[PDB]
């Protein structure tokens, strides 16, 4: 009984994100579309305040599950109802996009280290060093 | 704590809707 | 006293590449300067943007067939850059390296979004399973009750 | 061809083109 709900949760949540961002040939997909319409309306009034709390929480891809778990735990600790369940999806959608967007500078830093690591060991930095360093690049013209 | 303030609002926004 | 070492170029590359990506992105945004290394990045970002508007379309297709994921991105970037400098090094090939690294980054980043959504989907499923949420929904008539 | 080789072949072609006109003698 539970496992049936769990398996359906994947399909429902997928359609929820699919239509939330937009603002699906299945019965579960229609549930996601209905929830995405409601979730978008609630998101239009109280999103601004959560933008700040997400700034201080600073969720990264590493600790995202840890923070999502105890946050959702406190959400349903005093009871469960259809309203609180919908809010869980709204939070998961926002937590997903937030951690993804704010991780770009984090991903660029890793890519920056790949280039630096490459230039060190493949004589690229030495070649630049002999031409005067990076300041020499300013002489590229005509 | 941030987790507390965040989850405390989801429950207020969840219960405010279903009612 | 002293000379430009390898490590000195390496440390500067971080600041140069950062400024390069910042101004490359800034120009792709509108199309929709303190330190000296930061200015080198801006000058190169100006050059890289012209080379991009001319040759970006072909690399969009070549990146599709390459299919770089977050896993093999480093692998593909390594051997591609190795073949780039195998026959020599010049400022032009260095400029091309930054342009490719920037595009390969954004490409792998954008196409990795659906992968991250799957992980969050497991977070939702994982929570509902063990925190009696699935038990509550199954007893309330299942997911069909939402309609 | 393979994308790894075609990409590296084009970066080399584009870089050398840049060098031939903007790398002062
Ligand atoms: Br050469
Ligand atoms: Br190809």
């Amino acid at each position: 009984s539970e496992e049936q709900v769990a398996q359906d949760t994947e399909e429902v949540f997928r359609s929820y994100v699919f239509y939330r961002h937009q603002q699906p040939s299945s019965t579960m997909g229609q549930v996601g579309r209905q929830l995405a319409i409601i979730g978008d309306d609630i998101n239009r009034r109280y999103d601004s305040e959560f933008q700040t709390m997400l700034q201080h929480l600073q969720p990264t891809a590493e600790n995202a599950y840890e923070y999502f778990t105890k946050i959702a735990t406190s959400l349903f600790e005093s009871g469960i109802n259809w309203g609180r369940v919908v809010a869980l999806l709204g939070f998961g959608y926002r937590l997903a996009l937030h951690v993804y967007q704010h991780g770009l500078t984090g991903f660029l830093g890793q890519v920056t280290r790949f280039v630096v690591d490459f230039m060190l060991h493949h004589s690229i930095a030495r070649w630049i060093a002999q031409r005067g360093g990076w300041v020499a690049a300013l002489n590229l013209g005509n | 704590r941030p987790e507390i303030r965040i989850a405390q609002e989801l429950r207020r926004i969840g219960d405010e809707f279903n009612a």
